[PDB]
């Protein structure tokens, strides 16, 4: 080791730590904005569903389009119970419904044909120089932000419309077979379920509450200093609080 | 056309406070806000055992993904005994299956799913704190002693069989918990004492009460009956003779309208006859699991009280 | 009547907050209701699991809330006041209650 | 699968109850 | 660049011999040869629970593929109480996590892998054999009785809160194990007595000691805190009031610098405040398993002793 | 048996034991210095990633380049409660660690021998096959994995940091002779003295005993006290024994 | 006043070390703080879980630290000194404290 | 997999502790 | 009940006692009978006694008196001497 | 597979026996 090597060690801590701060703060920004909704147009865009793509303003309602969607599937499941009888046979009892699962596969190409600015992927893509715009890269940092922030996605498929679906996994493969493009697969499942008018609000609960941690009395517990007053209206306050409130001693 | 699907309801009320009159868990259901916290469509797993003995009947429950407000209401009252009722049935009706106080409650929320736990006791508070101090002289009628002690216990009288013209042979004194003293009088007089769903039941061993329940393939039986000994040990015998000593086992779809001290008729193809009930266990898994009840029957050899 | 500050409160602004607090080693449950027309907080105080609240009153600045009620076995004997941290003319609001929001709701206990 | 475990725990409890309560004239 | 990897050390010393002065497990570490048998790089699984009660704190350990020499050294001394210390941490330091005597030891070597087992007790020998015979008359100051009994126990005084000017109201006599007599004095005077890692702790129930520990996401917390009742049963209440009755639970990465009688500050996003500690459990799997500690917290309502 | 074999069993034990001292020592020092930072360049290079490839020196920021990379895949996972929620309760989801894998090859007949690559530290310019490049790569690969380095991946689209190697495979099949196929797998690492006193924070070390073999610990282990070197034995002697005494 | 050496200390150099030690069968907690301008160690001594330390002092070589404080029930009655192993002129530093680093911090207990 | 078994054993121990210690004024 | 076991050529007595417990469960495919057997449980838990002796009695006599009360064969005994 | 469960139940029984019977001069 050497004193110079200490500087090199410090770089590791800073740059590595700084990297997670950018990722962590950005994720924290999500889950804080509730006036934002994400929608994915798997199919149907050119058949009827064009009506819904016109309603999105690139600011709070965002659309995800894919250069190509190879296949998509939808499968719901149910569970059936069964109990045995003395007749050496089995009968049945109530049944249950197990939410639902959706998956699809798609591809994002570095040489697009239909560059529609309304699509949220093409927010900044250059019209006349596509391959240097890094479309394949630009899709990963936006798809990952949606998934890791636990957004409730809405899927607009040609057959039907699905809501309250949460992404569970996805893949990105730059195989040598195609190149200049990324093969993308995704899976979702149904996540089936202050302000506001006092009229609509009902009785809430908060449970046991300790002393507020933003003001005095915690400092006496944390062994800190009380904040001095700013003087204004002196000789009027001090006489009253000192007599009616006292000091923590 | 529908299927035959399960249904249930769980209610939580005010803290139970014992006073100077019999306790009824029914009247504590309503909360200060009025309507109670009802939980219907959430996966629930529960196990409720019942018996005819000194100990109270206890049942266990588990609920997944409860709302934060309800959990907050139970974080408070952790020093108090909230009243709880449970109902179950099949999509058209729900029979009372347990009622008592929340003895224990804990929450574990590792990552994906929170899991609340409960332990409920059927009259645990009364049976374990009701003190007494009574005495009687030679010649006192035993029928008077029994009534005096039960009134001390502060519970409704489900059913009692008086002793007749029996009289004490020696002076008696009773102290400590009333339940313990009564359970001792059971041994020396061939009587069974046991509280259940708030009701006091005092009956006589060996004898039994009509066919209040009939078991058959139509009655949702599950498998054939099998003979199982009613105790985990054998007693020496002269070979009171009237006492128990034999039994059988049966299983059936969940049916809360049954109690340990009742009587059942067994209409199967091998076994036929009348039996007492001695033990119950109710199990349930809403989304996944059984929805059945298990009965431990005991043969009877006494008079038809 | 020497008194020492021993507890502070905060409100999230929800119109029907309800929570449990411990004062002087005793425990109480509190309810806060927001009134639209009168733009003021209504406070109800009572025992844990009580059928009805023992005390109900309207909150105001520099007024001794508990003054007329220190004769019951289930009412704190301390002092409950609301006074501002900023300009003295500010009156109690919905979101301006807290250790740094502008209004300091506080409880203080006599020395015994 | 918890069904398999509950059965073994039940059997062990049964054995312990038998060990405590056995024989005797009472 | 490295990773953050676990480390530990286990030491075995001479047999523990009780004499006429306080016992310190530290001085028994060295063996007759000098340096002790240290075991560092072998897969180890251990579980160590701690509490504030009469019973000693006990911990379990398992080691795989020990050398024959070490096992031979434990085949001998099977009549004696070898002193053992355990350390754990993260690649830069190791904090004392347990110290006591080897109560039990057994070896099973089926085919591929031997598996040694241990059961360790924290001061078990002293707490279960220290006899006493003392008496006092009316008027004796209670503060004198407490000190007299603790000196009999022959353990270092970790911390004690004297009674002041309290005086006995009736004549008293004490015999049998000293620990049992002290645990009885706890009930009638609202004091907690419990030995831990060789240190005697005598405190008062309800009250607590500064923020000696702070829990937050930076402090390696694991999951959100959840409210859990501190006892498996509920007591009847008048609804000493100062007693416990509430608590919470938290989990954290392994940290041996914590004790049941300490105080912690909980800086989370939902729960905030100060709590006592009531129970600890340390778990560990070197190659595979958790390396965390679980704390059972209890709310306090007394003075800040 | 005969003494001739005892002089042979020792050789069998000595040479075998020497192997651990070589391999086991190298990993020890490799973990005893955190300044070095390893990096891997999978694809990416020619699309402007050269901007950061030139930053890598030959002493601290070591870089690794494979003769060819066939495929690389990146994936993340999440899980949710399988039971209906009580209702918004959007906290019923957790994030897993992202995985990264790729396949590559190292050949005896390289086409590009840029010396900046750490594989080509001291490779001959005119005889690449005598340099035994595939053996050079494996020696590097095991050391990085064994020491548990936090590797940084530079890829086509994004850049990943704090990734540890969990498994790799090497084989020499009959086809593609004179080369080796390599597979690697990596996962994220959610990681969370001489320090500035201004940055210091209160710490703890638990209970502590006598530290290290000192003048007192020696007595515990029955070791004889270390003689004092007589640099000066006139001043301390009268005071040392009177005030500090001796362990006895 | 016969005294026997019974304990030795070591410091890792971290500016805010804190740990628990056992002396004379009693247990105490110690805090060490490094001062930049004065380049010296500040030692605080107190009971386990105490609100405030009982004793605070500055460490120096060949000076009896506990001399003026052997009149309290919670202060060790032994002797605490710092003396060097190397050249006698070396003064206490940050990293030079330990059984072999150059300075020997030691505790010795009287014979009773 | 021993994790699954330890949980069930712990729950059974909890039930037994509750059975022994319940109610009571002390 | 008696139980025997061995290897295809002989079977050695392995247990002998009384059936303390017995239960049957027959869910669908296979019935499973259960037993709990005790080795002399009935005698060891019901054989009452009432005996006394004075100072000077030989201990060897007390031992034999109590065993005969237990009503079991004497496998092996080591008397106390004088 | 019941072999795995029986081992854990046995270990728990061992721990309980140790808890009951410990220390003591007799």
């Amino acid at each position: 080791i050497s004193p110079a090597q200490q500087a090199q060690a410090d770089k590791r801590a800073r740059d590595a730590a700084a990297a997670k701060r950018k990722q962590d703060t950005e994720v924290s920004n999500a889950k804080s904005r509730e006036d934002i909704q994400y929608t994915m147009f798997v199919s149907g865009l050119r058949r009827g569903r064009l009506n819904e793509f016109e309603r999105k303003n690139r600011t709070d309602d965002l659309a995800i389009l894919f250069d190509s969607v190879t296949t998509h599937t939808y499968t719901k499941d149910y569970n059936k119970s069964s109990y045995a009888v003395e007749s050496k046979a089995k009968a049945s009892d109530h049944v249950t419904t197990q939410d639902g699962k959706f998956t699809f596969s798609g591809t994002v190409t570095d040489s697009p044909y239909l560059i529609d600015p309304r699509n949220m992927i093409d927010r900044d893509t250059d019209k006349e120089n596509p391959m240097l715009a890094r479309r394949p890269a630009k899709a990963i940092e936006i798809l990952e932000l949606i998934a890791d922030s636990h957004q409730l996605v809405t899927l607009v498929t040609e057959d039907n419309i699905l809501s309250n679906y949460v992404i569970t996994s996805f893949q990105v493969d730059r195989s040598s077979e195609a190149g200049s493009s990324i093969n993308v697969q995704v899976t979702l499942e149904e996540f089936r379920f202050r302000t506001s008018d006092p009229k609509k609000a009902k009785n809430a609960n908060t449970g046991t509450k300790q002393t507020a941690e933003d003001g005095a009395v915690d400092d006496s517990a944390k062994q800190k200093r009380q904040t001095p007053y700013i003087g204004k209206n002196a000789e009027t306050k001090e006489r009253w609080e000192n007599a009616a409130i006292g000091t923590t001693d | 056309m529908r299927a035959m699907e399960r249904t249930y309801t769980l209610v939580i009320g005010r803290p139970v406070v014992i006073g100077e009159k019999p306790v009824n868990i029914e009247k504590f259901a309503n909360t200060s806000k009025g309507d109670a916290y009802e939980i219907k469509d959430l996966h629930i797993e529960f196990n409720v055992k019942k018996d005819n003995s000194k100990e109270p009947n206890k049942g266990y429950v588990t609920v997944y993904n409860l709302s934060d407000e309800v959990v907050n209401y139970l974080s408070v009252n952790q020093r108090e005994s909230l009243a709880v009722m449970l109902h179950a049935g099949y999509n058209g009706d729900e029979k009372l299956i347990f009622s008592g106080t929340v003895e224990y409650v804990e929450d574990d929320f590792p990552e994906e799913t929170r899991t609340t736990k409960f332990i409920l006791g059927d009259g645990t508070l009364n049976l374990t704190t009701a003190t007494t101090a009574r005495s009687y002289r030679k010649g006192t009628p035993v029928n008077s002693v029994l009534n005096d002690l039960i009134a001390d216990l502060k519970l409704p009288k489900g059913r009692v069989i008086d002793f007749g013209n029996q009289t004490l042979q020696t002076s008696m004194a009773f102290t400590g918990n009333a339940s313990q003293n009564l359970a001792n009088l059971a041994k020396n007089t061939g009587s069974t004492f046991s509280v259940q769903d708030g009701a006091v039941y005092w009956t006589k061993e060996g004898s039994r009460f009509n066919v209040m329940f009939e078991i058959s393939e139509e009655g949702g039986m599950v498998g054939t009956p099998t003979p199982k000994q009613p105790s985990s040990s054998k007693k020496l015998i002269k070979a009171h003779d009237i006492k128990e000593d034999v039994g059988m086992t049966v299983s059936t779809l969940l049916n809360g309208a049954i109690l340990p001290e009742s009587t059942v008729y067994l209409n199967t193809r091998y076994h036929k006859g009348f039996y007492k009930v001695a033990e119950l266990t109710h199990r349930g898994g809403y989304e996944t699991g059984d929805w059945i009840t298990e009965l431990g029957l005991v043969e009877t050899r006494g008079e038809l009280i | 009547r020497t008194v020492v500050r021993t507890f502070d409160f905060e409100l999230s602004g929800y119109p029907d907050e309800t929570f449990r607090v411990v004062l002087d080693s005793v425990t109480y449950e509190l309810r806060f209701m927001w009134n639209e027309r009168d733009e003021s907080w209504f406070m109800s105080l009572g025992d844990i699991g009580a059928q009805r609240p023992t005390i109900t009153s309207k909150l105001t600045c520099y007024s001794d809330i508990l003054a007329p009620y220190r004769y019951l076995d289930n009412v704190p004997d301390g002092n409950l006041y609301l006074w501002p941290l900023g300009d003295i003319r500010t009156r109690a609001g919905r979101f301006n209650i807290g250790p740094l929001k502008g209004i300091q709701m506080t409880y203080s206990s006599l020395i015994e | 699968l918890r069904n398999m475990v509950r059965a073994v725990v039940d059997e062990n409890n049964q054995f312990n109850f038998n060990m405590l309560i056995q024989g005797g004239p009472n």
